[PDB]
């Protein structure tokens, strides 16, 4: 019966999870971590990714 | 200034090397023109210039 509320919660929570998971995607970059790119490439090269 | 032929590539935005790092560095957002011309007849001596 309470689904209408529970559902809502899940939706919001789901979105946040998705958002956070989007921090672990390459999007075409060499890596998904900014620190790794900065440490492994010079700024002129790193900025591209 | 005066450089050697192999270092001509170093005079450009987003370049690394001895000349770029320690002698003359151009900004990444550099706006202008680089003109390099051989000066062998002017800056070369038999005993070494």
């Amino acid at each position: 019966a309470l689904g209408k509320l529970q559902d809502v919660v899940n939706q919001n929570a789901q979105a946040l999870n998705t958002l956070v998971k989007q921090l672990s995607s390459n999007f075409g970059a060499i890596s998904s971590v900014l620190n790794d790119i900065l440490s492994r490439l010079d700024p002129p090269e790193a900025e591209v990714q | 200034f005066v450089i050697r032929g192999d270092e001509v590539r170093q005079i450009a935005p987003g370049q690394t090397g001895n000349i770029a790092d320690y002698n003359y560095k151009l900004p990444d957002d550099f706006t202008g023109c680089v003109i390099a011309w051989n000066s062998n007849n002017l800056d070369s001596k038999v005993g070494g210039n």
